[PDB]
Formats: structure tokens, C-alpha cells, sequence
């Protein structure tokens, strides 16, 4: 589970905070990312943490 | 019709600290790369609004 | 839930696969054929076409 401003971080040779420091992909990547919002089960009023 | 522009100058310009500005999806460029905005660096930065 | 699209939630999954260089484990849903030999014959062998 990552935010939107980072979904752009999963690809062949990126590079911020998420490509640095989190989940790195090489860059003779093959496959597929599928990315789909999940705010009705991943948000809560007091805060998910 | 009376967009806005500012200039930028004389400072240190940290392009990640924009994501904690506003919820955009994409940093869209035409003759950069925003994974590359930190390294090299400009002259002059006019920022418009509209 | 209250943040911008940008900010909101998203779960990804990453499918990595790997090329054909072992034995074939995976193979998707495609019928099997018996062997003709001796004969001009468009083949198929594990995705490999000629």
C-alpha cells in the first residue's frame, strides 16, 4: 500500500523516496503493476497508523 | 485571463517538498525529469497560476 | 478519507515474471496438440513460434 504521489515511483528506473528507500525495481523490469485506490478500507476518521 | 507570475531567485529549490503542497497525481515535464530536478540546477524560475 | 485524490490510498500489487530460460512451470490455458514430424509445420513450443 503506498499514496498517489508515489504510484509513479513503481516503475524501471526511478528514483525519490519510495524507488530509494522502500521497494526498488530493476531496470530490465518485466511484468505488470496494477494499481487501484482502496480509500473505502485503508482510511479511518481518527487515523489510520 | 490575469494569470499570476512570480519570480525565483537567489535560493536552494528542493522539488520534493511540493508533494506535501498539494494532492496532484503526476509532476508532468516537457524538458526535464523530475526525478532529476534536485541534481542539476536553473538561472531563473517563473511560477504562474491560473 | 477527508484528504485530496493525491493523498488517498492505494493498494499495489506487482506481477514480476520470468522469462523462459528454465524448465516452463506456469503456463496458461492453451490445448496440447501430438506430434507431427517430417512435415512443414507451423510449430509451438512453450510460446516459441515458427
Amino acid at each position: 500500500v503506498i499514496r498517489g504521489n508515489e504510484v509513479s515511483q513503481i516503475a524501471p528506473g526511478q528514483t525519490g523516496n519510495i524507488a530509494d528507500y522502500n521497494y526498488k525495481l530493476p531496470d530490465d523490469f518485466t511484468g505488470c503493476v496494477i494499481a487501484w485506490n482502496s480509500n473505502k478500507l485503508d482510511s479511518k476518521p481518527s487515523g489510520n497508523y | 485571463y490575469a494569470w499570476n507570475r512570480k519570480r525565483i531567485s537567489n535560493c536552494v529549490a528542493d522539488y520534493s517538498v511540493i508533494y506535501n503542497f498539494a494532492p496532484f497525481f503526476a509532476f508532468k515535464c516537457y524538458g526535464v525529469s523530475p526525478t532529476k530536478l534536485n541534481d542539476l540546477c536553473f538561472t531563473n524560475v517563473y511560477a504562474d497560476s491560473f | 478519507p477527508t484528504y485530496g485524490v493525491g493523498h488517498q490510498p492505494y493498494r499495489v500489487v506487482v506481477l514480476s515474471f520470468e522469462l523462459l530460460h528454465a524448465p516452463a512451470t506456469v503456463c496458461g490455458p492453451k490445448k496440447s496438440t501430438n506430434l507431427v514430424k517430417n512435415k512443414c509445420v507451423n510449430f509451438n513450443f512453450n510460446g516459441l513460434t515458427g
